[PDB]
Parts: structure tokens; sequence; C-alpha cells
């Protein structure tokens, strides 16, 4: 619900390949990335189960290659929140046939973006499953 | 890597027919690209880039007709221009492919105006509503981000609007509702009947559940009424599912017990502690500390021990180590396994998922349940703090230490000798500078001063001119004061200890210098640092002069009547003082509606037992959430059968004129209405001081004498006064007396003599001889030393 | 007055880092020439932007410390002859301009505008 600080999707290096910020509120190109240190750095590619911060959610993944990031509002339960965390892999993965890598990412942008729009669009999430937009989507 | 300048050059391509979809998309992608990563730039590049880009357009590319959007969307609180598609997004509008008509609309709300706004209406009217559940979606959303700018455009329509908002599909179903977030942000009535839509029926997304939730919740915490059936009918409802979240999320408020709900609900609860308890919901971390509270009742205390030993035990899983801090504090535990566990938190703290930070804000829990007190566990504890340490103490000592003065701890003659021992050799200055800041202050109001100096000797030994400074500073406020033993002394050390090195000499001889500056003991000082309620009210209205009688005020109001119910436009509460001459009522507000003003204010009274009216006042003008006065005034009549205690009815009357709020108007036009003013009643008791007598024995009978008036009921269907008592104390507000007060829950026989004087200086006396046989008769005088008050008393006591 | 001049001068070719109210202290001495011989308020005023501007700087925030105040005394420090003169100073705690001057000089705002003009 107009919920989504960002949701971003880091390098494992603190760099960011994708960072939309649905809803901010904060800036600074600096500032974000000093704000991702803090957490990056610190959990560097590790990651939790479940991890708070700022009494607000972070869900945040890890891959085999990436970091995932989404910021949120603890203030939101989680079985749902990852839910959409979890759709981020997984439909890519099929979809693709292959799920995210470092090398991927290099290759081509665009999917990410085009997926991403669609199932979130700002602090409210307009979806969380596969496979509608599987259908929905044909590129 | 980004940069703008190939690309602009590159715009170029736009003038080719051959191109790919590819080989174009990507040209689109790596502006994009810049952007998706970050770049800012000029409006006039910008408006070039969409010149460029938007001179392409023959074709439904289909790939080229998402690009744009997301080109387009790039734009939205920071646009450039509106109109350039306009006729695109008609062409989608008659145009089917359906998909991408959808995109499109969405970006434009953030960037809108209204005008513009004017443009899709009856189409869009439709629009929202329109077919495949798809397409629908997409118009929502649209709306929200122009709901930034405003959104009433729509607003407008709801008594009609809401009712399409009737869903056939869950993700739907759940979305419409946040847009009814802020629908409810407009209103709580509507809800109410709503719910019993919501109510009346089961519902699809687990989605639409949560919102429903905090809101339903939000309703509970003063109630939510009689969430008797409901909450129960939701108890079930969150109960059990397929969806987990809703369970959970109903359990962590609902708790209800010191001395309360537990029932059903403990054991559901435990359902679910005991299912979630190894990281189902790595979320029952969060609940413990508050969202599901805990600070038990006693034996239910004992049971929780078991749960709270396997986070306890597990140490895993960043949810895991923040519970097994919660769950244990809240909990509480005895002395002896913490024992266990300082052992086992020597391990664990420094990372174990990263343990410190949630064992700092742990720690910051354990300063505040012992915040220097439990001063053996503060003790132990410190001995293990900084020990087991790392270094990270230093952190939670800015707490520690806080927590100590918080309590201004009484054990500290062990705290301090601990804190001194230790941070002897548990080092770090910076804690020096705060504590003896703190220290400075305290000094010989807690004694024990050859220890006490002993330290702070120590404290100097070490070099730093700086921390020798300190334990001088803090040393002022205490010389001053003088212990057990110094003053003589005080002055004496000064004396023997002192120093050079400079400007180590220059702190020596300057703090004397300065001391040789001022007579000690000045020194010392200098750089260490009726006519009642209700009258003043008479006076309070005084400022105004248009006056027609005042006095000085008696006795004001027993009770301030809103004059105007609750949270209405025009909201009144008013007050009512009695002078021994007048009465004013002085009324007290906020004209309320944002929609008025309300202007040309007067207050109208008209009365039943006596009073001389002499004026209605009003207030020139009253806007919105301000008090602002009218009065209305009256001289007291004193000697008469009847003439005081009076209602008066009220009429507002006003011209009424509509706002602005942004920014207003203030003209002379706008036109009247006028709306009922609720009744003022005058009271026996806005009026009378109640007393004891000047000479009871002798004015009791006295009163009589010039003074009396009776009446006499016999009681046949109820043997108790209850019913009379309860209209006598409260109505009259005096003293029941002659030792003639004190009932139990019950007692045999009672009298009221009672208690205080009237308004125009005389008194109004009353006995209530409440008699018993068995029936009640009873003999009610009133004897007064004023006229008006005996017909009133045996009124007014009603 | 050579010497305050320097001061002044020197203070104002600095700026980049110190702690001194010590040294305030250190000019002054018990008693002192300072303007012409007297300006009185004009003279409080002459106390009030030399001083201000030092302060200005001081209500500005910070780094590390520099030295967390205990000016008390800074206080009289700043407002039978020698009588007449200590009640001088305590009522304290041309001379128009001067406190024009000071308003002028208010260096906190100075620093912000300078980190403004970098941004």
């Amino acid at each position: 619900l107009y919920t989504v600080k960002a949701i971003l999707i880091l390098d494992n290096d603190g760099d960011r390949l994708f960072a939309k910020y649905y809803d901010d509120t904060y800036p600074s190109v600096k500032e974000q990335k000093a704000f991702e240190k803090n957490i990056f750095n610190k959990t560097h590619r590790t990651d939790s189960e479940i991890a708070l911060l700022e009494g607000l959610t972070v869900v945040y993944k890890s891959s085999i290659d990436l970091y995932f990031y989404v910021i949120g509002s603890s203030y939101e339960n989680e079985l749902m929140l990852m839910a959409v965390l979890n759709c981020l892999f997984d439909s890519l993965s099929q979809m693709l046939r292959k799920n995210v890598e470092k090398r991927a990412l290099l290759e081509n942008m665009e999917g990410l973006f085009l997926a991403v729009d669609e199932i979130v669009d700002g602090g409210v999430i307009l979806e969380s499953d596969p496979q509608q937009v599987v259908h929905r989507v044909a590129l | 890597h980004l940069e703008k300048s190939a690309v602009l050059q590159e715009a170029r391509v736009f003038n080719e027919t051959p191109i790919n979809p590819r080989k174009c998309a990507h040209i689109l992608t790596k502006i994009l690209y810049l952007i998706n990563q970050g770049e800012h730039l000029g409006t006039t590049e910008a408006t070039e880039a969409f010149f460029a880009m938007t001179k392409l357009f023959q074709s439904n590319d289909p790939t080229l007709r998402r690009m744009c959007y997301l080109t387009i969307k790039e734009m939205s609180c920071i646009a450039e221009d509106v109109i350039i598609v306009t006729s695109s997004l008609t062409k989608d509008m008659t145009g089917k492919e359906d998909n991408y008509r959808g995109p499109a609309v969405r970006a434009l709300c953030q960037i809108t105006d209204s005008t513009m706004l004017q443009a899709v209406e009856r189409y869009m009217k439709q629009a929202i509503v329109d077919k495949v559940p798809s397409v629908s979606s997409s118009a929502l959303v649209s709306s929200l981000h122009l709901l930034k700018c405003s959104f009433d455009v729509v607003k407008r329509w709801v008594n009609e609007a809401q009712e399409a908002a009737s869903s056939d599909n869950i993700m739907v179903q759940y979305h419409a509702l946040g847009l009814l977030y802020h629908v409810r942000k407009n209103d709580r009535l509507a809800v109410s009947k709503m719910i019993s839509k919501f109510t009346r029926h089961g519902l699809k997304s687990p989605f639409a559940y949560c919102m429903m939730i905090r809101v339903a919740s939000k309703q509970l915490e003063e109630e939510d009424g009689s969430r008797d059936s409901p909450l129960f009918d939701f108890i079930e409802s969150c109960l059990r599912n397929k969806h987990e979240m809703v369970v959970y999320e109903a359990a962590s408020a609902i708790v209800n017990l010191p001395g309360c709900s537990a029932k059903e609900l403990a054991p559901a609860v435990s359902v679910l502690q005991l299912f979630c308890s190894s990281p189902k919901a790595a979320l029952r971390y969060a609940a413990v500390r508050t969202l599901n509270k805990v600070a038990m009742k006693h034996p239910s205390a004992v049971t929780a021990c078991n749960l709270d030993l396997e986070n306890l035990v597990t140490d895993s899983n960043r949810s895991i180590a923040t519970l097994a801090i919660t769950t244990l504090l809240k909990t509480g535990s005895e002395s002896s396994i913490d024992r266990l566990m300082k052992q086992i938190s020597s391990f664990m703290s420094e990372i174990s998922d990263e343990f410190k930070v949630v064992v700092v804000q742990a720690i910051s829990a354990l300063c505040q349940k012992y915040p220097r007190k439990h001063a053996v566990l503060m003790n132990f504890l410190f001995t293990m703090l900084r020990e087991e340490g790392g270094f990270e103490y230093k952190r939670a000592i800015v707490d520690c230490i806080i927590s100590i003065i918080e309590e201004n701890s009484e054990s500290k003659e062990t705290g301090l000798s601990h804190l001194c021992e230790f941070i002897e050799d548990c080092e770090f200055t910076v804690l020096a500078t705060r504590i003896l800041h703190l220290l400075g202050q305290e000094g010989p109001k807690t004694n024990n001063p050859s220890k006490y100096i002993r330290f702070i000797y120590n404290r100097v030994v070490l070099e730093h001119e700086e921390v020798r400074a300190g334990a001088v500073s803090a040393l002022a406020k205490f010389g001053a004061q003088n212990e057990e033993m110094l003053p003589s002394i005080l002055v004496l050390l000064k004396r023997c200890v002192m120093d050079d090195d400079n400007e180590v000499r220059d702190r020596a001889t300057f703090y004397l210098n300065v001391l040789e500056q001022k007579q000690k003991a000045l020194n010392a000082g200098y750089i260490l640092n009726a006519a009642t309620r209700q009258e003043i009210f008479q006076e309070q209205l005084a400022a105004v002069p248009e006056f027609q009688g005042l006095g000085p005020l008696f006795k004001s109001s027993p009770e301030p009547v809103a004059l105007t119910e609750s949270e209405t436009e025009y909201v009144i509460r008013c007050t009512k003082h009695t002078f021994s001459d007048h009465l004013v009522f002085q009324f007290d507000c906020t004209n309320t509606l944002n929609d008025q003003t309300l202007e040309n204010v007067t207050v109208q009274m008209e009365p039943t037992e006596a009073y001389e009216v002499l004026s209605y006042v009003p207030a020139r003008s009253l806007p919105y959430n301000q008090p602002g006065t009218c009065y209305t005034l009256v001289a007291l009549p004193t000697e008469d059968p009847t003439a005081v205690a009076c209602t008066f009815s009220c009429v507002m009357k006003f011209t009424v004129k509509d706002c602005d709020p942004n920014t207003g108007e203030i003209d002379e036009e706008g036109y009247e209405d006028e709306y009922v003013l609720e009744d003022l009643e005058v009271t026996v008791a806005d009026h009378i001081q109640k007393v004891m007598k000047v000479n009871f024995e002798a004015a009791w009978d006295e009163v009589g004498d010039e003074f009396e008036k009776e009446e006499t009921f016999t009681l046949s269907t109820i043997k108790t006064l209850e019913e009379a008592v309860g209209n006598i104390v409260k109505f009259l507000g005096m003293h029941p007396c002659e030792r003639s007060d004190k009932v139990p829950e019950n007692k045999n026989t009672h009298t009221l003599l009672l208690a205080g004087v009237f308004r125009g200086g005389h008194d109004i006396l009353v006995r209530s001889r409440l008699l018993l046989l068995d029936t009640v008769t009873m003999q009610v005088t009133a004897r007064s030393s004023e006229e008006l008050p005996v017909d009133i008393i045996l009124a007014s006591v009603g | 007055e050579d010497i305050q001049s320097v001061m002044t001068e020197v203070r104002r070719s600095l700026g980049e880092i110190p702690i001194v109210e010590s040294e305030i202290k250190k000019e002054a001495g018990e008693l002192k020439p300072e303007e012409e011989i007297t300006v009185g308020p004009v003279q409080k005023l002459v106390t009030e932007m030399g001083t201000y501007a030092t302060q200005s700087a001081l209500s500005s925030s910070r780094p590390t410390k520099k030295e967390e105040d205990r000016p008390p005394l800074r206080g009289f420090l700043l407002d039978v002859a020698a009588s007449l003169a200590t009640t001088l100073t305590k009522i304290a705690l041309f001379v128009a301009e001067a406190m024009l001057l000071m308003a002028t000089i208010l260096d906190v705002d100075r620093i912000s505008l300078c980190l403004k003009v970098l941004s």
C-alpha cells in the first residue's frame, strides 16, 4: 500500500543496479548509497530469515549471485511480503528458464524492469504470483 | 556506464524506418538505464527527447508502445507538458489493443491538471468500471497519484460511486478496500453500516482482511462496541483458514486479562505460539515486545518458561535472537538461570546473528528493569558487562548510567564502587566525560567522603589535563556544599594539590585565581549557578464594558454545559457564573465546521423562573476551532419567591459565511440562518458556597424563626431515602450535617441538617429529617436567610 | 588596540578548528584598555559585535568537540572607580553602530552559506 520504499536489486558489491524507490521521501544517490552501506555492509551477502531495520521491515534476500532488497515497514506481515519477494525469484527463474545471476544481469536489465512495473507499481503491490503474469506477458 | 550524450546525438536513429524492435529498444533501454541507475538533466533536452521520440509513432509496434510508457513513466510529479499524447490516449480508447491503454493513463495522474481533468470523465467513469479485471486494475492505480494532488474530483461521485466497487476477484477485492482506507479516512459512520456489508460477507483476499483488521482493531481500542459477537465472529475468521497471517495479526493485540479475557483465546494463542515457536512466522519475535504485550499474572507466568526456553536454547535465527531477549524479559527470569545464560551470552553476543545489536536493545531493557536497582544484579551484571565486553558495552553504558540516575540509585556506594573501579580498567575517556558531568552535580548529598575523595584523586591521576580537570569541576558543586568533614579541609586541599604544566599550570592557578578573585563563599554561589474562583471569572468577564451590571462572583457553575452537543459544527460548551448582583453566562467554544465561520452572533435566552433580562451578547466573529466569547447577562432578583433558578431558551443567530481555509475571503455579504440554542438551566450551586454554620445551634433554629417552609411526603412504595438522596446532596451542593450525614450501605434513620450560603449574600438553609417508621414520612425544612431560597430548596433539591 | 586588531585579523585569516574561551580570559586581564578608553553603550555594542561573532560560530553545530562551555564568568567578563566599572559590567550583562555590525555578522550562518555554495 504505497508501501515500497524502494526495492532494489543490489549487487553484493553494495552496488545497486536496480532501485526504484517506489515511494521515497529521503534522497541523495549518495545517501541512498550510504544507507545502503550501513545495512549492506553489515548484512554482507548474508541476510536474515527476517530483518527489521528501522521498525521497518527489511526483507531482503540474496540469490546465488545477487542481493535483493526490499524496504518496507514492519507494519505489514512477513508472509505476504515475502510472498512477493518469492514471486520475484521464482517467476524470473521459470520464465526465463533462468533465475538471477550477475551474468544475467549484465546481459540485459529490461526484463527485470518489465516485470517489476507489472508486479508492483510504487507503494502498492498490485500483484505477487507469477502465472497471471506469465500469460500476461509474452515478450 | 551512463551518460546522456551518445543518446541525444543518437536520436537521429529515429530517422530510420529500417530499425529492428530490438535495435531501437535497446537504444531506448540505454537511456532508461542511465536513469534507472540515476541521471539528472535539463527539461529542454527532455522535451526534445520527447519530441524526438514522439516523432516516432506510426506503429502499433507493440514493443514500442511499452517503452515509451516507461519513458513517460519516468517523468510523473516532475513532468513536461501533457497534451502531446492525448490523441494517443484516445486512440487507445477507441482502440482494442487493450493492453496498452491501461499503462498510459496511469502515468498521467501524478502529472495531471483540472481542465484536463475534465477530459476523461464520462468515459473514465466507465473505464474504471470497465470489463475484465485486468483493465480495471490499471485504471485504479492511476488515481492514487492524482489523489496526492487531489482526487476529490472523483470523490464527489460517491453515493453513486462506491457501489460499483462490488467485486468478483480476490485480488481485486483486496484492492478496492484500500482506496477505502482513504474512503474510511473520509468516513466512520459509513463504515458502520458498511461493515455490516463487510461483516455481511465472508471475504476472499487474506489481503482484504488485513486492512480491515487494522481498522477493525483501530476501532476496538476504546471498544468497537459489543465486539462480543463480531469480535467473536472475527475471532474465528482470524483464527483459521489457509492463510496464516490473520490469526497472528489478531493474536497480538487481543490478549485482554489483567483479570480479563483469557478464555478460548489463550488456548488458540497457544496453538499458535507453539506452532510459530520455531520461525514459522519469524514474526513471533516482535510481538512479544509489545504487540502481544507481556508483564503477566502470577500462575500464568510460570507456564511461560518452556517456550522461552526453546528460543533461549536455540540461539539462532535473527528472528530467534531477538525473540530470546523479549520473551525472557517479558516473562521475566529467576536469578539462577541468568547465570547459565551469562556464560551462553559470553560466547553468543559478539556475532551469533550479530547478537550485539539485539542485545543492546535487550540491554537497554536491562538497564531499565534494573537501572542500578537490584544493584546486586546491577553489579553482577556490571562485572559481566565489562567482562563479556568486546568493547560494546560502552554504548550500553550510555544507557546504563542514565538508568541509574533515573532511579537516582541509592546502593551507589557499591554501585559507584563497581563503576569507579572498573571504569578504572575498563577505560574510555568518553564515558568519563558523561559521568563526570553528572557526578559534578551530585557530590555531598551522598556522602562517603574519604572514599569519594579517594576516587576522585584517582580520576585525576590519569594524565590528560582534561581528565584531571573534571575532578575539579565536579567538585565545585561539591565543595560548595561540603560534607561530613569538608569545609575546613576543602579550603586546605586546593592548596595541597596544585599543578604546573603551563596551561595545566594555569588551570590550577586560574581556578585558584578565580578563587583568589571571589570570597569563596560568594564564589561558590555565583559559579555554581462571595468573591470565589468564580470572582476571578467576575474580573475575567470585566475586560468587556457593555455591561449592564455584574457584581462580584459568588460561586460559579456546578457544571459547564455543552450547549451544542457532541462534535457539532458550532460546538459549544458553556459555563455559568454567579455574582451577588448579576449572573453572566459566558460561552466557550469552537465554531466547529471549517464550512463556517459564524458572524453576527448574539445569544438569545428566554426565562421561566425569574431574572431581569438586561442583554444577549454575542461574539462578533467565530472562526473554526477557536474559542471566542459570547455572553448573555442577567441581574439576579433575590427576595422574591421564585427568582434566580431559571431555564433560559436559546437560539443561535448568525449570518453564516462560507470559508476557503486556504486563503478565505471576508466580505460584507453572507446570509443568516439560525439554529436552535440549547437550554440553560440555572442551579442552586452556581451561587452558593456550602458551609458549616457561624452558629449552628442558634442559627439552626433561627433560620426557622424567620424562615421556614415545609413539605411533607409519606412514602408508601419504597422505604428508601436514596432516591431523595440522589436529588438532595447533589442538587444543593451542600454539606449534610450535625454529624448527620453518614450512612453505611444501610442505616436505620437519617437527618441531613445541611449548609451553604446563597447569592445576594443571604443564606439558604435546609434540614431534612428523613424519618423512617418503616415507611418513610419526612419533614424537609428549608429555612433561609434569603426568601427566594426556602421556596427554591424544596424545588431545587429535585 | 594594535594587539586587538592583529587578533581580529588573524582570526579572520584562520577558521578551520580550535578551542579557547580560556584565551579570551587570557587577553582580558583583571582590567585592561578597550576602545578609546570608554565609549559606554557604543562600547557595550563593541563587546557585542566582536564577542557575538565568536559566539555566532559557537551557536552553530559541531563535529568533535572543541570544549563544552563553562563561561559562567564569561558572562560577568563581558559586562571606587573599580566598583563603578563592575556595576557597569553587571548592567550590561557609536553603540548603535556596533550593535548593527554584530547583527550583520550573525559564524554558523556563514558556514551554512559556504556549504550551500559547495553543493
